[PDB]
């Protein structure tokens, strides 16, 4: 639990940028424009997996994460 | 010529003082016109021991060397400085080594102590109950820190060996004590 | 031209870059150079600056008098009467006295041209040669501009001795020395000179293969006929492929 | 691959491609229920009109042949179309609208890249926009649209109302209401700047003294912008308040509104003052580019003197009547006399050129308004081009002492080297075109070169620093996974989001101290007005609120000392993250606040505040004893300051905050802060490559010669240096100094010998000299060591009269160090300076012969003696200093800083053990400039320490200015190995099946 309670801005292209990518792709609906709501409604299907430099990790959510 | 031993006595009190080793206050704190009655000069204290040389040869060779290490391990002392004056018999330092450690000094490298001055932060030898924090809360390891060199001066001060890591505490312009810890190599 | 260098191994060097009517033998870039007064132990340091000679086809630094001796002179009266030209001023009678001393032991004429000669393209090995070699040296491939008989021993004496005094003046800050920039040191050339640049490295070429095609035909000794020997296309290809492309030279060795 | 041409209708983010080249780009679209409705006229269409497709990846070229067969088109596929509007493309990232030609039209050649996917299309979207990493004809246009003068009457307003975007379609008020109501254009100027922001800056017009007592916030030629409210009460804008510098109205509104906000605030003032300039013009005439004669002939009249007094120096120096000022020959303190003269005309003619421009001058108007710098460069087109020079120096002499063939010899006057009495407008000389024509050659030049020096420092220091980054640790990592930095340029905040702001505890005085941060809570009418009658009792009662607030300024003395040891030198400049003077500034305004009543805030509410607050600001996690001080430490320089501008005393006297205002106050600089801290993900090697490698465009050498040696860390610098401070009583001197003036130069018996000769005089009593057998006799009287036989010759060395007590040499010092460096066999006489001939009698005690030997130790002594000082050590200075920087800063008394003046030493040529050991040289402020000899002393920390003060003295020299935290990695990348060396997605994503379950 070292890591930062918000969102970097290199997670929020990449979540965005995959999660309109599955929605493009015929997925459910919880194509770019999509997903900016679910974000700023927080409804998205995705953990984000951030390391650290020992080997490590930390699996959080964005519902446990403060965003933008 | 008398700063070039007054000046000189008030660099190694204020070295040992700093290498850990009792040193008292006034006499650090002697003026050359109270220093006016003095080889005849050796420092020899303990840890919180040390023996302090200047031979009467200007150049020290081989058979000096052999001298002392009569009164080195006799005496039961281990640390030694050997304030060479003017400079193949370094290699007579690392026969005695494994057993007492010694190391040389020109006498003209040491007429002022560099730790006085102001580009160089107060370096702090850290013990072994330190590093094994130091090693843990940042999750670091071995190496993978800031390597420092064997022969560097302020290395060559403290008297650290290779494996150590000394802290410096340096005063900087925007946090004000940004602190980084020095690998020795 | 006396310029002057930085780093290098002397001090006040000269430089002529002789030839004459633009006829063969294209430069011959003759040096003469004052070594510095950085020298250790008492080979120059004790005794003073030297003046030495890179003359040309010898990998050396042949000294001053040495030269002189070798064009027919002895004594130096004789050789500082081909340099300095005032006997009555002492400023510059200190400055060669330093370069007599290392010229020394060599008098004769035979000796000095042995001196020369030993030092050549390939170094012969009897005397013999070492006087035929630098005979030709220092008459045939030094100053030609000046002469090219075998006559002038007495003129080049001068306009050698003249460097040396052009040498003097300026080591003593007696006189400016050259800018290496000024365009009255230039020479333009137009269309005119490089193509006789261009056709002297060709005409030679015909008469090289006239030379390969007669004597390819003395074992006959039928006859001999010109007509079908001249190769016309010698001089129609090299002064116009060189001219179009703009390599300017054969095509042979191109860098 | 074609032109960029300009075009100001465009929103910053956008790019007009032409019809022919939009149509052979491709951007492969994937089938979305969204599409398979709209793309199939795209595919029915092909090849032949612009909106179609080239291929369907079902592949098939449907551009010939259409085969009606295959146009089917289910979800999944995916169709190749040309482009459209509002795609985005590749420089940074634009935005494809559609403007039919054949140039890029963009609103400020290039190729044209297009991304192939919705994934690397959004990370150019939210990374690299344009607006997310002013043209000369808005800024110069924005002095004339917000002046006084100008009024926008009835129909104009509803123009410059519908060329704005943010706009809320009602129609402001004007001011002026008896003829038809006139609108100011300060009104609907404040109209575009985005809700409520705040900003004070001064013109480039406002003299200093108009800040007396009268005419304070008023002045007169209506300088001195102040932006309350987001409502531009006052002011003219010029280049100093709409560019992006130190405190900047576009600053200030990317630091508080976002960037998509100030996008706007550009794309509005690109079009309402670009087609206002419709109604004004702005020409340029040749009548802007005459002076009027009252000035013009007065322009002569100091050049008619500058030629004079060019005559009067030169007249001078050819009678031996200039006394050569000490550091250089009668030469150089020629030229510097005289290059005196003509620079000094040079502004005299510049100074009163500028102000003599009429009002309504049109270069005036691109000057004062700052839109256009360099008021140098049109002080040529009316008064006086000046001087001309190549490699520093005023024209050579190249033909033979004449400079050009028109001239006679020894001609150093004021015109026959360069200088140029005509103006651009009068025409030149034909001999000074062809000097102006060399000028300009030696700088036309240099610019062929500094694009093959800085063009390649850049595209070299990012190699250095091609992957050193941010991890999640925000500690300082790179590829070989080693340690940089522990916390991000030394406090882990991040670079874009920090201002500079002042302490105000460190700068003023002991007593003021007392007196401004003391809250004497005592004398009873103060707290009576300056706060409420609830409190007035409150404060008075109880000795335990009295208690803690002593206990907030037994820290703030205790503040006081901690930044008088890292500022030593009284610059109380500090760079920090939120600004705690406009965010008090603002809560004077959202909350509506008078100023003139008593307050009504607890004062223990300001002391538990600070404190609650300071606490959740987490730099460095964990409840450790190690993070616990690598805590604090992070934060000790802000928790400072942080307790100077939210006192218990200056809440409630200089800025007049309510209950309400307090509460919203501190708990918005914690969300605040917590955005400055920096985001672990970071690239900060190319951050701080390009912000080093900028200002690299734009005797000690200085500029690119020197920053090119820092990056392999030359062994042999072209220009060395030791500057040597003093430490006692001979500081103060120049008497008293010169003593250790002359303990440094190298001083070889070369200097001062007069001649030196060898006679043979083997009796003494009968030498060639008669003069001399007075003294000669005297050593020989009672001779001494003349044993078994002196060598019979005599070597006889003259001495100086201004060169030996210059240095207060000794003829025993010199006689006795000859005997000490070849022995007792070298018999040298040393003589007296009383009378007027100084000699020094060297003989010879008993291969080699003695007339050559003794010239080899004539050689050496000329050559190799060191008299006195230290060896490869040149020309001593000494002066003392001018700049307040190297001054020594002693603190008096009372606490005030005080700057005093001492005799400083700057040498040449570096020996930096011997230069330190010696008598007097300062222990501590003694520095040189030379990396590798101050890391072969002092360690590898005065190479960290001072690579840093090579590298910001070779930025900082041009007046630009480079943040902090990129020169502490190139200090930090070099000496990270202990010795100095030269140069030449760590996350992951996982899908969520425990959400994915439900959702439609």
């Amino acid at each position: 639990r070292i890591t930062t309670p918000y969102m970097t801005k290199y997670e929020r292209a990449r979540v965005l940028g995959t999660r309109a990518l599955q929605i493009a792709m015929c997925a459910p609906v919880m194509p770019l424009l999509i997903a900016m709501k679910e974000l700023k409604a927080r409804k998205i299907p995705i953990i984000i997996r951030r390391y650290l430099p020992d080997g490590s990790y930390e699996d959080w959510g964005v519902d446990e994460l403060i965003i933008t | 010529e008398t700063y070039r031993l007054w000046k000189i006595r008030k660099t190694i009190m204020q070295l040992c003082h700093d290498r850990g080793y009792l040193v008292t206050q006034d006499e650090l704190d002697q003026t050359l016109e109270e220093f006016k009655a003095q080889t005849d000069l050796t420092v020899l204290v303990a840890h919180n021991q040390m023996f302090v040389f200047f031979p009467e040869e200007p150049k020290v060779g081989i058979k000096t060397i052999k001298v002392y290490c009569q009164r080195m391990q006799e005496e039961n002392i281990t640390r030694a400085l050997i304030v060479v004056q003017q400079g193949s018999a370094k290699q007579s330092l690392v026969d005695m080594a494994p057993k007492y450690i010694l190391e040389q000094f020109l006498e003209q490298e040491l007429l002022i102590n560099i730790t006085e001055h102001e580009l160089v932060p107060e370096h702090v030898v850290m013990t072994k109950e330190e590093v094994s924090e130091l090693l843990a809360r940042y999750k670091l390891r071995e190496n993978q820190l800031p390597r420092i060199q064997a022969g560097d001066p302020v290395a060559r001060y403290f008297g650290i060996r290779r494996g150590q890591v000394v802290k410096i505490i340096r005063p900087s312009e925007t946090a004000g004590r940004y602190i980084t810890y020095r690998l020795v190599q | 031209y006396v310029f002057a260098k930085k780093d290098s191994k002397y001090a006040y060097t000269g430089e002529c870059r002789s030839c004459l009517e633009n006829s063969s033998r294209p430069t011959s870039t003759i040096w003469v150079s004052m070594l510095a007064r950085g020298g250790q132990g008492a080979k120059k340091s004790a005794i003073g600056q030297r003046i030495v000679a890179t003359l040309p086809y010898i990998k050396q630094e042949v000294p001053i008098i040495i030269v002189f001796r070798a064009l027919g002179f002895v004594s130096d009266r004789d050789i500082l009467e081909h340099i300095i030209y005032d006997f009555e001023d002492p400023e510059m009678m200190e400055m060669v006295k330093p370069s007599l001393d290392e010229a020394f032991v060599i008098q004769e004429q035979n000796v000095a041209l042995n001196f020369i000669g030993s030092r050549g393209a390939k170094p012969g090995v009897t005397k013999e040669k070492r006087i035929k070699y630098a005979k030709e040296v220092l008459q045939k491939e030094m100053l030609p501009h000046v002469g090219v008989s075998d006559f002038c021993e007495t003129k080049k004496a001068y306009f050698l001795g003249y460097m040396v005094h052009r040498l003097l003046l300026a080591a003593l800050g007696r006189r400016e020395l050259d800018d290496r920039d000024h365009y009255g040191n230039k020479r333009l050339d137009l269309a005119g000179p490089l193509l006789a640049f261009l056709f002297r490295g060709m005409f030679k070429n015909l008469l090289k293969e006239v030379r390969i095609y007669a004597q390819k035909f003395i074992d006959r000794g039928k006859d001999f006929n010109l007509e079908l020997a001249i190769k016309t296309r010698i001089i129609s290809d090299g002064l116009k492929y060189s001219l179009a492309t703009g390599n300017w030279g054969d095509q042979k060795k191109a860098h | 691959r074609t032109v960029i041409t300009p075009d100001p209708n465009l929103s910053i983010d956008q790019v007009g491609v032409p019809r022919s080249i939009a149509a052979n780009m491709t951007f492969a679209e994937i089938v979305t229920p969204f599409n398979i409705d709209r793309l199939q006229e795209l595919v029915r269409r092909g090849n032949s009109q612009y909106p179609g497709a080239k291929y369907i990846i079902r592949r098939i070229d449907l551009r010939f042949h259409p085969k009606p067969s295959d146009l089917h088109l289910q979800t999944g596929y995916k169709v190749e179309r040309h482009m459209c509007d509002g795609d985005i493309v590749i420089f940074m990232g634009h935005r494809v609208r559609i403007l039919p030609w054949s140039t890029f039209r963009l609103n400020l050649e290039m190729n044209l890249h297009l991304p192939q996917s919705l994934e690397t299309r959004a990370e150019i979207q939210e990374l690299a926009m344009v607006p997310r990493m002013i043209v000369q004809d808005t800024l110069t246009a924005v002095r004339k649209f917000t002046k006084r003068d100008v009024f926008l009457e009835r129909g104009e307003v509803m123009n410059l109302l519908m060329f704005l975007s943010t706009w809320d379609g009602k129609v402001p008020q004007p001011a002026i209401l008896k003829p038809r109501p006139l609108w100011t254009g300060k009104q609907i100027f404040s109209l575009i700047i985005p809700g409520h922001i705040n900003c004070i800056r001064t013109h480039s017009t406002h003299p200093d003294d108009e800040d007396s007592g009268p005419y304070k916030h008023i002045s007169p030629g209506d300088t001195k912008v102040v932006v309350e409210n987001g409502e531009l009460i006052m002011g003219i804008l010029c280049k100093k308040s709409l560019g992006t510098s130190a405190g900047s109205l576009v600053h200030i509104s990317y630091l508080e509104m976002g960037h998509d906000i100030t996008r706007l605030f550009y794309s509005n003032i690109q079009t309402v003052i670009n087609n206002w300039l419709l109604i004004e013009g702005h020409t340029i005439g040749i009548g802007d580019s005459i002076a009027d004669s009252k000035t013009y002939q007065d322009i002569q009249n100091t050049i008619k003197k500058a030629k004079q007094d060019v005559i009067e120096v030169i007249e001078k120096a050819h009678n031996n009547e200039l006394e050569p000022t000490p550091g250089n020959t009668l030469r150089q303190t020629f030229e510097n006399q005289v290059n005196r003269i003509l620079n000094d005309a040079r502004d005299k003619t510049g100074s009163s050129a500028q102000k003599s421009l009429s009002e309504y001058n049109n270069f005036k108007s691109m000057v004062v308004s700052g839109a256009k710098g360099s008021k140098i460069n049109i002080s040529q087109v009316i008064a006086v081009v000046g001087q001309q020079n190549v490699e520093g120096k005023r024209i050579p002499f190249g033909f033979k002492h004449r400079t050009l063939p028109h001239f006679i010899k020894d001609d150093y006057g004021p015109e026959s080297r360069g200088f140029v009495e005509n103006s651009y407008l009068a025409g030149l000389t034909p001999t000074e075109f062809f000097f102006h024509a060399m000028g300009g050659r030696e700088g036309l030049i240099d610019t062929a070169v500094k694009t093959a020096e800085t063009g390649y420092i850049q595209r070299r220091l990012i190699k250095s620093m091609e992957s050193v980054m941010v991890k999640y640790d925000a500690t300082v990592r790179n590829s070989i996974n080693q340690v940089v930095q522990l916390r991000y340029g030394e406090d882990g905040l991040a670079g874009e989001s920090v201002e500079f702001q002042n302490l105000a505890t460190l700068k003023p005085s002991n007593k003021a101290f007392e007196k401004k941060f003391r809250f004497d809570y005592t004398n009873e009418r103060a707290l009576r007005r300056t706060l409420q009658e609830d409190l007035v009792k409150d404060v008075l009662s109880n000795a335990h609120i009295q208690n803690e607030l002593e206990r907030e300024f037994e820290r703030m003395r205790e503040d006081r000392e901690v930044l008088r040891v890292i500022f030593p030198t009284g610059d109380s400049k500090v760079v920090l993250p939120c600004n705690l003077l406009r965010m008090i500034w603002n809560a004077q305004k959202i909350f509506h606040i008078n100023p003139r009543l008593p307050s009504d805030l607890h004062p223990i509410k300001v002391v538990e505040g600070v404190k609650e607050l300071s606490k959740k600001l987490v730099i460095v996690n964990g409840d450790d004893p190690l993070s616990r001080q690598a805590q604090e430490n992070a934060t000790l320089l802000f928790n400072i300051h942080l307790r100077s501008t939210l006192c218990s005393r200056r809440m409630a006297e200089e800025f007049r905050l309510s209950g309400e205002a307090f509460d919203w106050l501190l708990g918005e600089i914690e969300s605040k802060f917590n955005q400055a801290i920096a985001h672990p993900g970071e690239m900060v090697g190319a951050l701080a490559a390009q912000s080093l490698g900028e200002p690299a465009t734009q005797n000690v050498t200085l500029g690119v010669p020197r920053l090119k040696e820092l990056i392999n860390i030359s062994k042999k610098p072209k220009t060395p240096s030791l500057t040597v401070f003093l430490l006692g009583q001979s500081a103060r001197d120049a008497e008293r100094a010169k003593d250790i003036l002359c303990r440094l130069e190298h001083t070889t018996l070369r200097k001062v010998t007069a001649n030196t000769a060898i006679y043979y005089d083997p009796n003494p009593q009968s030498t060639v000299v008669a003069e001399d057998q007075e003294w000669v006799n005297v050593y020989y009287e009672m001779p001494d060591f003349d044993v078994a036989r002196i060598s019979p010759w005599l070597l006889r060395v003259e001495l100086d009269r201004k060169h030996m007590t210059d240095r207060k040499l000794t003829m025993e010092q010199i006689a006795e160090k000859i005997n000490a460096g070849f022995g007792d066999d070298l018999n040298c006489i040393f003589n007296d300076d009383n009378a007027e001939k100084l000699v020094l009698r060297i003989r010879i005690m008993n291969k080699m012969d003695d007339d050559v030997f003794l010239r080899c130790i004539e050689s050496n002594m000329l050559t190799d003696m060191t008299l006195q000082g230290i060896e490869q050590i040149s020309k001593v200075y000494m002066h003392l200093p001018q700049t307040d920087n190297k001054k020594k800063i002693i603190i008096t008394e009372d606490g005030e800083f005080k700057a005093l003046q001492e005799w400083i030493l700057e040498t040449d040529g570096v020996s930096l053990m011997r230069v330190l050991s010696e008598k007097d040289v300062d222990p501590v402020r003694t520095t040189s400039n030379d990396i590798v000899e101050i890391f072969t002393v002092l360690g590898i920390e005065a190479v960290r320490k001072a690579l840093e003060r090579e590298l910001y003295h070779v930025i900082s020299f041009d007046g630009s200015y480079v943040n902090y935290r990129h020169l502490a990695l190139l200090c930090d990348t070099m000496t990270c190995r202990g010795h100095l060396m030269a140069i030449t997605g760590c996350f992951d994503l996982l899908l969520d099946a425990e959400k994915c379950k439900y959702g439609m």
